[PDB]
């Protein structure tokens, strides 16, 4: 059978590993290759990676991550934020990503899903979704959700599986970095819209709040703070989700 | 110990040159070269990777007169050891690929998975009759193999639906994941290999 998954996400600057609540006093938290190889040991099972780094920069930086990575990790990775065109897709895969995250690249031009996924395939595009509530419906935002596009979260799952994407990375504005759980009642919306797999991403904050997406119809749930800190074992974590009915991968001695 | 691996057929192939070259570690004498091309000698252990669509990696095999060279593996018993979209050149045709024919040399062709979430994505469990170890592997195909149950090494159920997983037959050896990507479990798979090669 299929595993859900556990995902950990490592937001990165110029080459190195950042942690904070905003640009504020946005710091330096380590190196992001020996994070990875370090994830992988305690049984993470994908990584994704995003940037932020400057921007004249952003093209080159990213290049240099994904090969630091590349020869280094044993995991499958995603990476994303920043990536406008087909271009550099192509590139970051080539140089050894496994798969790309675009998202507002991606709801200004719904026909760059496809131009990743005409060569090099559904499994290489991952759409992230950044969504909150708006006036009782479920917005999509851009600009890292600094702009309310007026796309109803509705018709954009359904477009984006259309135009070929092979995965949905979905944040919710609303309990991402809150620590309060995630947002299962998005995730519920959007499950039976499309038959795309789905990462849960943001608000988690212990291990009940995982068997709470996954009951919500979650493929998949990322985290960052959590693994981190430590505050959540991740071996702890999956014999939890196993104890009650969540099909997950267990290692094992 | 030499081992190659064929760097042609198309996808990234240098992920599995890498977890070889870190399983190939804790061994004496073993080198690692990128079979480009037809060698004038014979490794001892050959890998057959890639990723991508079946007509391909045949048209790279051929295109780069690799087929006669890979063959000539076979017949002096060095083993051969296709890796995902190479595990599946090991066979005669592909829906893929209608017309195309593979290396042929494991009794099989390759059907679509009967599937409505066509690719097959994810960590999964792999069975094995012996040898490997049991546990869960990275998949991403959206075809499999039809081989009679003689060389069916490894089996994976999705959606219902239960595939071979690996395949064998004598010194090839075929495996549908990518153990580069399937953390400690996939290190000791590649390992495996490497250990059942020290002997011929």
């Amino acid at each position: 059978m299929l595993a859900k998954r556990i995902i950990a996400c490592l937001n990165v600057k110029d080459g190195r590993v950042v942690k904070g609540t905003n640009f504020e006093n946005l710091r330096d938290s380590g190196d992001p290759v020996e994070l990875g190889k370090f994830y992988s040991e305690i049984g993470i099972d994908e990584l994704v990676f995003l940037d932020i780094t400057a921007s004249v920069e952003k093209r080159k930086t990213m290049l240099e991550l994904v090969e630091k990575v590349a020869e280094q990790i044993d995991i499958p990775f995603t990476v994303g934020g920043g990536i406008h065109d087909f271009e550099t897709a192509s590139e970051l895969i080539l140089r050894g990503a496994d798969k790309v995250s675009i998202n507002t690249a991606a709801v200004e031009n719904p026909s760059l899903i496809t131009q990743i996924a005409q060569t090099f395939g559904s499994q290489a595009v991952v759409v992230a979704i950044d969504a909150k509530r708006v006036d009782g419906e479920f917005m999509v935002f851009t600009y890292s959700g600094k702009k309310n596009t007026g796309i109803l979260l509705r018709d954009w799952v359904v477009e984006v599986e259309k135009r070929g994407a092979g995965e949905i990375l979905l944040t919710s504005i609303d309990r991402d970095g809150t620590k309060s759980g995630y947002d299962t009642e998005m995730i519920r919306f959007v499950r039976p819209l499309t038959t795309l797999p789905i990462i849960a991403s943001g608000g988690a904050g212990k291990m009940e709040h995982f068997l709470e997406a996954f009951l919500a119809g979650a493929d998949a749930a990322l985290a960052a703070s959590v693994f981190h800190f430590r505050e959540i074992d991740v071996r702890e974590l999956k014999e939890y989700l196993k104890k009650h009915g969540v099909n997950v991968r267990l290692e094992g001695l | 110990m030499r081992i190659g691996i064929i760097s042609v057929g198309p996808g990234n192939i240098m992920n599995l040159y890498r977890g070889v070259k870190r399983a190939s570690e804790n061994f004496e004498d073993v080198s690692i070269e990128l079979v480009e091309s037809p060698r004038n000698d014979l490794y001892d252990l050959l890998f057959i990777p890639g990723v991508g669509h079946f007509g391909e990696g045949m048209r790279r095999l051929r295109e780069n007169d690799l087929i006669d060279f890979v063959r000539k593996h076979v017949e002096d018993e060095r083993y051969v050891v296709g890796v995902c979209l190479g595990m599946q050149l090991l066979f005669e045709e592909s829906e893929e690929a209608p017309g195309v024919k593979g290396l042929s040399l494991i009794e099989g062709n390759v059907v679509k998975l009967r599937s409505r979430r066509l690719p097959h994505m994810g960590w999964n469990e792999v069975i094995f009759k012996d040898t490997f170890p049991n546990g869960y592997y990275y998949f991403v195909h959206t075809y499999r193999a039809v081989c009679e149950e003689e060389h069916v090494l490894g089996t994976t159920e999705y959606d219902g639906e239960i595939f071979p997983s690996a395949v064998r037959k004598g010194r090839i050896l075929g495996f549908q994941f990518h153990p580069e990507k399937s953390s400690k479990i996939g290190r000791k798979l590649l390992e495996k290999v490497i250990e059942c090669s020290l002997s011929r």
